[PDB]
């Protein structure tokens, strides 16, 4: 071929050398990317805290204090200043 | 340079089939269409000043040229050679593939034994009938995943998702069965829901011209007047599916029903029905009367008015048309009337590359919210079959830098009508826009992987659809299931592992009273788009015909 | 056949090269929005507060405080800082309808 | 008495949105309506108001009338729901004064001692903080004129209040705030000689055009007795800045030192903790 | 029989007696009347908003005066326009604005006087300015537990409107009511002085006005020096040595980020030398 | 004149107001009590400092002597001031 077959392959060698860089240049993106979908993922955090405190906005939240446990699945709860509450389920934590 | 070129195509010995394929090669890595159709319009001399005779190059320029006189000159010396069977492939070439406005150019100057072979080729006659008998065949049917849908006991949500459901396998094969079974539970649909009724009874009879018209006049608005209002409306809707692109005598049978009875709900279905039917066709009379139905000022009329005046103009670019659109689209009080426009101003430019270009610079710069969204469907059917780099400039800045999230959703939406020839560089450019706090964005992410990737097996955009229905927000979970339902088509477990997975996840959730109403209404709908035609049926925007599927388009948009 | 993907390898050479102002502009605009993020997680709660003690540490990312009152209230911490200034016994300021955990005192006052 | 005035967006767009109440139906004219006024001090505020069907006309210039039906019976509607509301003057869109206006403020000066006037604008275009507003006085005149009733401008400046900015600042959702530190002080350098130098030459001009035409205003005295206060720098050749050349770069001393002093640190933390968690995972994963 | 979603297309001149009003019935909770047009039963407008007088011993049905809206309407009629009234509103400052019992109490009576009359609620405190917070509301009739209990077609306007929900018991109220969807008919013309207005007032005044040299660098010195070997132990507190202390820890934050604004806000406001003279 | 040229010799002084050495304290002291300038004196060399200014009427000439030194401030500063808008636009974006 000799323009050529030998030729070719050199300017392929370009491209493939210019893949190699844009692999690099991309190497650099790729881990970069990460950067970017750590904060936006952070970014969904602080939006993560701020749609939890509306869930806390209200009353805030409260401490309790169990003095029977029922196995209809009903807790107590007593604050300390105030009375004794009682609720339904309420599971979260394991039981026992 | 063409000169060379000759010399090149010209090289003795073969080269077989190297200027066949390189077409093919050269239409995708061309950028710039002009010089390239004057390659192919010296090819096809070449094709024919040799001796072995090849009609798959004519089939090739007949759309890129569209010459109308060409066409005519080609088959003309096929009736004179008077061999009917060389000329078979060309007949239903022209069919499937040339769109509706070349194929009224080229029945006119051929029809001017074989002449009466030509008229079923074009206007599809024989063509329906011979695929109405494969339905009926190949169809398997199962009615119990539609059964284990139907025992949730939904008050809402439900009389639309199974009727449309049904409808899926039940494609062409004209048999009446949920009509039949239950009388009562669907008198318990109302409103809008009845209107589906009539609806889909279109739908399993689409085709099959002859019996469409005697078969639903219990459904007649005019002589009927039923109770409620919006089930005489959808018989005028009815007929238009089955009448989408080719036509028949039922452009009498719209023009009886329009002006009697039902208004304006009418119009509503009437310019659907007759808009589809002359979508592609440039008709005159129908422009006239969807002009008045676009100052009727009425909201949900507004929709009718521009959707059908997309479908009737697509391909002719008329001026006035969106003059009067986008000039009443300032003053108009409306969302709706704005979205039907939208989509109206959206559906007549296709595939110019250049001229649609104009009207581009005024969309997406206007503060409209609609009119944004009307840019990016405007710019989507220009581009639709390319993988210029000016489109996706100003199609993430508006999916980004837009505070509308509405409008950032119909943005990325338009990469997988542009992008379908080359499906595989939508799940590298939508990766990163699936991570979007907003599911807004996720929605139209995940639908860019399905209606782009939905001929296609790749099992990547099953993977990446896969943390979208985990997605705590519910309507990106439903997202992801006509998506995830659009890759798997005609696809069985044997092709991947996935079929079975999400068959099984689309009747858990619509079972499971606890999951929300919203989003397993796409689940049953995501088994029946896999299960659409009863699996016979594909919906493919590539072919070999190269042109773009415009009904399915123009029905997942609106849905 | 090799210049013709010689002359199809150069696309995704150039379509990746327009991929780099792609995310290299699209990071630095969330980077402005992540930092007016932050501005956001210091606009809460701003004004008024309310003061209250802090009981203990149960797990991360949210801990007990007694109020003034007090009731002991279960509050997601803030998630600047977790640890410092958390201490097992301090009066820490709350917000008047949710009772944030935002900031102690020195200690103190 | 009335020293500077405060207008809400709010009481604005009551004359703007008035504006397609009447702009509809027309026809000559403008958008006027009788203010409501909050005084809790020397400084003017306003928070809400009523427009009332009003007509100049053109013949005629002279002929004004407010409903005076409207303003009374109203009143008591919006001082039953607020009581510190009360009419403090009126207000129109303009977007200049024709002589007719003093007649409307003396004829409502029963209502209030001092009706402050505020000329609005609903077409937002030049040259800067918008509307105005006036305050009716009598100076006479110097040259021996019988007693010379003319409104003499009020500064006028938008305020903010509590609950009023959700739906307001809400629609906008397309600004960039701000950012202050960086883009937001140089922004204003560049316009600050485009508006500040550009009422120079408009003013200069006229001012020049004076010795032609347009002679009185004399004006007199206030033109040249401030641009003798601008006079203490000029600056003309060459800035006269002998004395202050060594204080230039005096000024700029400490800012480019601890400007070098920063970005050395800045570098060292930047620079090390960035190389020590690179290498720690990339190299020890492969 | 046949009900569709209602689209409220609110204008930017309504808006502003929401807010307005009910800021100056804070704490207390006021009511209000909405006024506009019924276009058609999927959509419907509120053009005017105007203020009635607050009730300091409670919202009650008798709180609004019909001859003051007979005095108004007439006052309206001389106005430019003379709008029919449509429905009602109250603000909800103490709480998170839900509809209360005396606001149902007053829903049967209103909603007899005209067809829909829109329950709309408005709150001050969930936000100040980016967010639209409000509320709004419609009465589905507790009688039509017999017929079909779940409106509206066209749904997700109702079932986005659904999100968040909103804690318990505001949806608690989802219970004989449904809310509605509220978009805003673009007044831009005023929305964009509404921002020129905004930010020309706020751009130095005449964007002149605004445009401790060494000393405020050496008391940003103390942030820029004395603050530096506490952040930079930092690093030698990440040598443990080595390695026995719970990491990561990041401490590269916010401090460093910070000096280099101090930078930028130091070296443009030093540039006011080279920038206003010459 | 456009000065400054601020501070002044006492033999112009002595010139214009033709006062002897010995009587300038007088002379430009008691001005800073009447206010038409603030500028105070330095008194090793005896050269007489100024401050601020008081304007007085106006000439046509003075409005010619204005455009001439007034507008020149709106040149030169506005001339610069591109400076500062074009090279550093491409920092701010
Ligand atoms: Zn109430």
């Amino acid at each position: 071929l000799e323009e050529g077959k030998a030729g070719s392959g050199l300017r392929q060698y370009y491209l493939s050398k210019i893949e190699e860089l844009q692999l690099i240049v991309n190497d650099k993106s790729q881990n970069l990317r990460r950067l970017q979908a750590q904060r936006n993922e952070l970014n969904a955090k602080v939006r993560l805290l701020r749609e939890e405190l509306q869930l806390l906005q209200e009353q805030g939240s409260y401490v309790g204090e169990v003095v029977r446990a029922m196995d209809k699945k009903k807790v107590l709860v007593k604050v300390h200043p105030e009375g004794k509450f009682v609720v339904d389920v309420d599971k979260n934590i394991d039981i026992n | 340079r063409l000169d060379v070129f000759e010399k090149t195509i010209l090289e003795s010995n073969d080269v077989p089939g190297m200027l066949a394929y390189s077409l093919k090669l050269c239409m995708s890595l061309m950028q710039n269409k002009q010089f390239r159709n004057k390659v192919l319009r010296v090819l096809v001399k070449i094709y024919m000043n040799l001796e072995k005779p090849d009609f798959i190059n004519v089939c090739q320029c007949l759309i890129f040229l569209d010459d109308p006189q060409a066409v005519s000159d080609i088959l003309e010396k096929l009736v004179k050679e008077d061999n009917l069977l060389m000329a078979y492939q060309i007949c239903f070439d022209l069919y499937e593939s040339a769109s509706q406005q070349f194929l009224s150019s080229v029945i006119q100057n051929l029809r001017t034994d074989q002449t009466l072979k030509m008229i079923k080729i074009l206007s599809g006659e024989m063509a329906i009938e011979l695929h109405l008998q494969f339905l009926i065949r190949n169809n398997n049917t199962d009615l119990m995943i539609l059964k284990n849908t139907k025992d949730a006991v939904r008050n809402s949500v439900c009389h639309t998702a199974t009727v449309i459901a049904n409808s899926f396998m039940h494609c062409g094969t004209t048999s009446d069965q949920f009509l039949r079974d239950n009388l009562e539970w669907l008198a318990r649909a109302t409103n809008w829901a009845k209107f589906t009724a009539t609806a889909s009874l279109g739908v399993i009879h689409k085709g099959h011209e002859k019996e469409a018209l005697q078969l639903m006049a219990t459904y007649l608005p005019k002589d009927t007047s039923p109770g409620s209002a919006y089930q005489e409306g959808g018989g005028l809707y009815a007929l238009g599916l089955i009448h989408a692109n080719h036509g028949g005598d039922i452009i009498d049978y719209l023009l009886n029903q329009l002006k009697n009875a039902s208004n304006d709900i009418v119009r509503h279905g009437g310019s659907l029905g007759l808009g589809l039917a002359a979508m592609g066709t440039a008709r005159q009379d129908v422009y006239d009367l969807l002009k008045t139905n676009l100052y009727q000022d009425d909201a949900v009329t507004g929709e009718a008015a521009g959707l059908a005046l997309g479908l009737v103009m697509l391909g002719s670019k008329n001026a006035q048309a969106i003059e009067d659109m986008v000039g009443y689209a300032q003053e108009t009080q409306h969302e709706k009337i704005l979205r039907g426009l939208a989509v109206g101003i959206a559906l007549v430019m296709y595939g110019r590359m250049e001229e649609a270009d104009a009207l581009i610079e005024s969309l997406c710069r206007d503060k409209d919210p609609i009119l944004r969204r009307s840019g990016m469907y405007t710019v989507a059917m220009a581009y639709c079959g390319s993988g210029n780099n000016k489109a996706i400039r100003r199609l993430l800045h508006v999916a980004v830098s837009d505070v509308n999230d509405d409008v950032r959703r119909a943005a990325v939406e338009s990469l997988g009508f542009i992008l379908f020839r080359t499906p595989e560089q939508c799940p590298s450019v939508v990766s990163l826009l699936s991570e979007s706090y907003n599911p807004h964005v996720r929605y139209g992410a995940a639908m860019a992987l399905g209606i782009c990737c939905a001929g296609t097996g790749n099992k990547e955009a099953i993977n990446l659809l896969e943390p979208m229905t985990n997605d705590p927000v519910n309507y990106v979970r439903q997202g992801a299931l006509i998506a995830s339902a659009l890759i798997m088509i005609q696809q069985t477990e044997i092709t991947c592992p996935k079929v079975n997975q999400f068959r099984q996840l689309y009747s858990k959730v619509i079972n499971d009273k606890h999951d929300d109403v919203m989003a397993k209404f796409g689940a049953i709908l995501a088994q029946g788009i896999l299960d659409a035609g009863g699996h016979n049926v594909t919906i493919s925007l590539q072919s070999r015909t190269g042109h773009t599927h415009m009904p399915s388009v123009v029905g997942v948009l609106v849905f | 056949d090799l210049y013709s993907r010689y002359k199809k390898l150069q696309q995704e050479l150039e379509f990746l090269e327009v991929q780099e102002e792609y995310i290299k502009d699209e990071q630095k605009n969330l980077k402005k929005e992540f930092l007016h993020a932050q501005e956001e997680v210091k606009r809460i709660q701003s004004i008024p507060l309310v003061i209250g003690q802090f009981l203990e540490a149960v797990d991360q990312n949210t801990a007990i405080v007694g109020s003034t009152t007090g009731s002991n209230y279960y509050v997601r911490i803030l998630s600047t800082i977790d640890r410092e200034l958390l201490k097992p016994n301090a009066s820490v300021a709350l917000h008047k309808h949710s009772n944030a955990l935002v900031d102690v005192l020195p200690p103190e006052a | 008495a009335v020293q500077k005035v405060v207008v809400h967006p709010l009481v604005l767009l009551s004359v703007v949105d008035h504006f397609n109440r009447i702009g509809k139906v027309g026809n000559q004219k403008r958008v006027v309506g009788v203010l409501l006024g909050s005084w809790q001090k020397k400084v003017l505020d306003v928070s809400n108001s009523f427009a009332v069907p009003f007509d100049e006309d053109d013949k005629d210039d002279s002929v004004w009338f407010l409903d005076h039906d409207y303003l009374e019976n109203m009143y008591g509607m919006f001082k039953k729901v607020n009581a510190r509301e009360r009419i403090v003057g009126w207000y129109h869109t303009g977007p200049k004064l024709h002589k007719n206006d003093i007649a409307i403020n003396e004829l409502m000066k029963r209502y209030c001692p001092n009706s402050v006037l505020v000329i609005i604008d609903v077409k937002p275009k030049d040259l800067g903080l918008p509307t105005e507003a006036y305050i009716s006085v009598e100076e006479v005149h110097d040259d021996g004129t019988p007693t010379s009733k003319t409104f003499e401008h009020v500064t006028s400046e938008i305020g903010a209040e509590e609950a009023e900015e959700v739906g307001v600042e809400h629609l906008l959702r397309d600004i960039k705030d701000t950012t202050v530190g960086t883009l937001s002080q140089r922004i204003t350098n560049q316009v600050h000689g485009l508006k500040g130098l550009n009422s120079k030459l408009l003013d200069i001009r006229s001012y020049l055009e004076k010795v032609a035409t347009g002679k009185l205003p004399i004006n007199h005295q206030i033109i040249y007795q401030l641009q003798d206060v601008f006079n203490l720098l000029p600056d003309v050749s060459l800035q006269e800045f002998v004395k202050a050349f060594y204080l230039k770069t005096n000024d700029q001393m400490v800012v480019v030192y601890l400007a070098s002093l920063i970005r050395s640190v800045v570098a060292l933390h930047n620079l090390i903790n960035n190389k020590i968690a690179n290498r720690d995972a990339e190299k020890k994963e492969g | 029989a046949v009900d569709t979603a209602e689209q409220v297309y609110i204008s930017s001149l309504a808006l502003l007696k929401m807010l307005k009003h009910g800021r100056a019935g804070v704490p207390m909770e006021v009511m209000g009347l909405m006024l506009g047009e019924f276009v058609d039963d999927y959509t419907v407008r509120v053009i005017d908003v105007f203020a009635m007088p607050q009730s300091g011993t409670g919202v009650s049905v008798e709180a609004v005066d019909p001859v003051f809206q007979a005095k108004m309407l007439d006052m309206l009629k001389q106005t430019g326009r003379p709008e029919m009234v449509v429905g009602w509103y109250h603000s909800h400052p103490g709480f998170g604005c839900w509809l209360s019992g005396v606001d149902i109490n007053t829903q049967q009576s209103f909603e007899a006087l005209s067809e829909r009359a829109v329950a709309v609620v408005v709150d001050p405190i969930q936000s100040v300015k980016g967010k639209v917070v409000i509320d709004a509301f419609r009465l589905i009739n507790a009688n039509m537990m017999v017929l079909g209990h779940e409106p509206r077609q066209t749904t997700s306007n109702l079932g986005h409107l659904n999100k968040p929900s909103i804690q318990a018991l505001i949806h608690g109220l989802n219970r004989h009511y449904y809310s509605i969807t509220i978009n805003y008919r673009k007044n831009e013309l005023e929305q964009k002085m509404l921002l020129n207005l905004h930010k020309k007032s706020w751009m130095e005044g005449l964007t002149l006005q605004d445009y401790v040299v060494k000393e405020m660098l050496e008391l940003a010195k103390n942030y820029n020096k004395a603050v530096e070997e506490e952040d930079k132990m930092t690093p030698e507190q990440l040598a443990i040595k080595n390695v026995g202390k719970q990491d990561p820890k990041r401490h590269l934050e916010e401090h460093v980020d910070v000096l280099m604004t101090s930078n930028i806000v130091q070296c443009l406001a030093a540039m006011l030398d080279t920038v206003v003279f010459k | 004149r456009p000065a400054n040229h601020r501070q002044l010799t006492f033999e112009e002084i002595a010139k214009s107001a033709k006062i002897t050495v010995n009587e300038v304290e007088l002379l430009v002291m008691k001005a800073l009590s009447v206010g038409l300038v603030k500028g105070s004196i330095d008194e090793v060399d005896k050269r007489v400092h100024m401050t601020w200014v008081q304007p007085r009427v106006l000439d046509l000439q003075q409005i010619k002597g204005m455009k001439d030194r007034l507008e020149f401030w709106c040149t030169d500063v506005k001339s610069m001031e591109m400076l500062v808008e074009h090279q550093a636009h491409d920092i701010l974006t």
